């Protein structure tokens, strides 16, 4: 379990985590309570693995779309701010953190993607997507490129897939209809196809990802990127004379980014709920607190009314909001997880030529990717339970083991990679062969993973995968 | 190649 | 239900229940509220039976170890003393009465076993358990005996099984592992085997129980007994010149009594939680309140800061505290019920000769950890993954909504299959659950909500056990 | 014993 008398906080690496820790440093000064900020990778998948078991951060930070699934699964504590406090933030930002009419997180800021462009390469950013192919052709002539953005995260390609009719779940009079999914409609198809054609036509690379794009943009190699506010800081530093503008249209339609409210949730299992509330309410959610984080990496349009009045006057925030209006707040329902996984899968396959646009989106429609993952996973789970079954069956009803072995084993367990660790004696360093298969990648199984069974009878929390070399060409 | 490079990050954390 | 406008109190007959009733006669003089104090047998088992139903005492007295079990079932009302009252009692006593961060009872007193010995038959009580065989031989020659204590209650043999490495549940970083029991290790075997040998060689009798031990000691027939503070009062009366000293060592190791904090919780279903709060705060937990009880049967090391100051000066209380230090405070978790029953069985079986030390301790091992359940559980996990497997295999590559409830295993071992939003789903009742067989041709029901999630309540109403 | 163990299971069932 979490340590009593401190606060651990998970925020994502792209955000303003050093500003946040200064707010944490001020909280320490006053109360004496150590505040640690960490940014583990794949935070929003890591958080429910570890929280589910009574472990993890005191406070988690993320866009409100994952909180629905966290609260459904009972991992977030109900927050109770008083009336006075709720008047300090916007109504629509409480809406995003509401799950079954309970408030399950604090709103921090609104974030929407914008077209970021280089004023020296492009005095006039284009108004339409269609314009981009011709634009790339004349910038390739200058040893440069029209547009780079992260193609490996569906959040970035969605404004374009939604432009002309693609939608997650249909909204109808207050309710989302999880039986009405708009990923494989004609609009979704057109947008993805246009995106795949830019690649076939070598205007974009399938490989391109967050850091290649950021680097490429900040070095003045590409005229345009698509990113959020958090990215503006590293641009200011690169001294590229940059603008932030409305996303270009597709087939005359606005691109429709999905809008996120950055929110702060409290771990249901935390013994520090009270410290968390005071920290969030009296230190972070204040001009002082937000300005500290905004000055690290800009937050977008903040939820704290009084600070937003100062930030609202920035053309960049103005532009954030204009794309916000054109888009759509993300649903926060628990199916969001499967949704995102499906579209991630679809975009990547379509991008890399593994499936056609038709084939990819149809699988996203039918939820095939996440269902295959659940098949391989439940086979492993079953197999690891069976191993445990056997081990217990022996150790209880088999003939008496050595009147001189130990009472104290680490039990048969299945890690997050699918490796089943067998029941082992305390002190043991245990070798198991590297997964044959992991996230679409095949590994050399004649090398091993390593996990230590501690001298007390518990598995060490770190597992040594360092030796698992993939092999795919 | 360009997705085996991501698993290395996951392996490193896990 | 309980009657409104009186307090009924359950405490163990070995405690100072007449002192307590005088404190109850004080409350009544004052408030006009009749306070009845009773001492039913098997109090700690009778309480959840009758409490379960909205009946039984307003207030309950027992060592804290079973309160975890009561709170988990929701039978104890949460106590809410203010700050000024919590500073009146020792921090470590509140600890014993905390379950999920919630205070579930009032601490009264610390009790731990000691060696009690007849100064006329034994001016020098033995330092070590190994000294005892030889010492019994000498005393047998004088028509007396070395040692008699209660063999029927594992609480009393515990300190010897614990002496040299036996343990209940392993403590590790704030948390008790209920998967790591310490009842079948080399240490436990050693302790118990030694105890069983005393019996094989007729240095003790397996029948010997609480009243036989007390009586024998107070008549000067045995040199030694192992008992707690409540026992001192009857010895005073017997005029046997007694000492209270540290328990003998075993294999050079101190004996490790489990230490109990005697505690008062309030029954959840009583219409008298305010009367019970005022009784225990303003009448019982006062020097005037404790003194009346202690002068009936000594409490041991009391939880009240201001009266423990005086009691600390008694050599007897010093010895209680010394043994307390060398043992360990009992866990209060629910599995304590199963641990005590397992060890009671093992000890008696080993003692009567029904089972060797290995056999007995293995079974307690198996029972205490609830290993049968762990093994059944893993089977049910497996089977539920498999049902998920087959379903996905068909729903994909089998011949041609996005919005199911996903296969889940509830806390009772029913695997709820993937179902459509809106489905009310029936699955047969568990064939087994906590030691009990159920009629499986009745059903449990769980609703797959229109929004794609399982309803959180599950209707187990129709699962009738089958018995005789 | 079993008449009474079952009596606790009913509470658990009632809650769950
Ligand atoms: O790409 C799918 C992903 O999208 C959103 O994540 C955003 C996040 O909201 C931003 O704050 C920033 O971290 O970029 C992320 C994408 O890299 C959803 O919030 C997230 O749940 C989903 O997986
Ligand atoms: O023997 C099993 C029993 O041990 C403890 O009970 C003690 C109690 O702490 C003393 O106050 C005294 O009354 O004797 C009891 C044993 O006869 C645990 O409290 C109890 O739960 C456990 O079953």
């Amino acid at each position: 379990k979490i340590e009593e008398g401190k606060l651990v906080i998970w925020i994502n690496g792209d955000k303003g985590y050093n500003g946040l820790a200064e707010v944490g440093k001020k909280f320490e000064k006053d109360t004496g309570i150590k505040v640690t900020v960490e940014h583990p990778d794949k935070l929003e998948e890591k958080f429910p693995q570890v929280a589910a078991t009574g472990d993890g951060p005191d406070i988690i930070f993320w866009a409100h779309d994952r909180f629905g699934g966290y609260a459904q699964s009972g991992l977030l504590a109900e927050i109770t701010p008083d009336k006075a406090f709720q008047d300090k933030l916007y109504p629509f930002t409480w809406d995003a953190v509401r799950y079954n009419g309970k408030l399950i997180a604090y709103p921090i800021a609104v974030e929407a993607l914008s077209l970021i462009y280089n004023k020296d390469l492009l005095p006039n950013p284009p108004k339409t997507w269609e314009e981009i192919p011709a634009l790339d052709k004349e910038l390739k002539a200058k040893g440069k490129s029209a547009l780079m953005f992260n193609l490996q995260e569906p959040y970035f390609t969605w404004p374009l897939i939604a432009a002309d009719g693609g939608y997650a779940f249909k909204y109808e009079n207050g309710k989302y209809d999880i039986k009405d999914v708009g990923v494989d409609n004609a609009g979704a198809k057109a947008g993805l196809t246009f995106l795949v054609d830019l690649i076939k036509n070598k205007h974009m690379n399938a490989d391109t990802d967050y850091s290649i794009a950021e680097a490429a943009f900040n070095k003045g190699e590409t005229a345009m990127t698509i990113n959020g506010p958090w990215a503006w800081s590293n641009i200011d530093t690169s001294k590229v004379n940059y603008g932030v503008t409305v996303l270009p249209t597709f087939k005359g339609q606005p691109s429709k980014p999905f809008v996120g409210v950055l929110s702060a949730g409290i771990n249901a299992a935390s013994p520090n709920k009270e410290l968390a509330k005071e920290f969030l309410e009296n230190y972070l959610l204040t001009d002082e607190g937000l300005e500290a984080v905004n000055k690290d990496k800009p937050l977008g349009a903040v939820a704290l009314k009084s600070y937003e009045e100062e930030l609202a006057k920035d053309p960049r925030i103005a532009a954030t909001m204009e794309n916000a209006q054109k888009g759509e707040i993300m649903p926060n329902i628990p199916q969001m997880s499967a949704f995102w996984y499906a579209v991630r899968t679809a975009v990547i396959n379509a991008a890399s030529g593994r499936q056609t646009v038709d084939e990819a989106l149809k699988d996203a429609q039918t939820n095939a990717a996440a269902e295959f993952a659940a098949l391989l996973h439940s086979l492993l789970e079953a197999n690891c339970s069976l191993a445990l079954a056997e081990e217990l069956l022996l150790d209880g009803w088999g003939p008496p083991l050595d009147p001189e072995g130990p009472y104290s084993y680490c039990n048969t367990t299945l890690d997050q990679i699918g490796t089943c660790w067998p029941r082992s004696a305390a002190g043991a360093l245990v070798e198991r062969p590297c997964p044959e298969y992991f996230n679409g990648v095949k590994y050399n199984t004649t090398r091993n993973a390593y996990r230590e069974c501690l001298e007390n009878g518990t598995w060490a929390s770190k597992i040594n995968y360092s030796q698992c070399e993939p092999i795919l060409d | 190649r360009e997705r085996a490079e991501q698993n290395r990050i996951i392996f490193d954390s896990v």
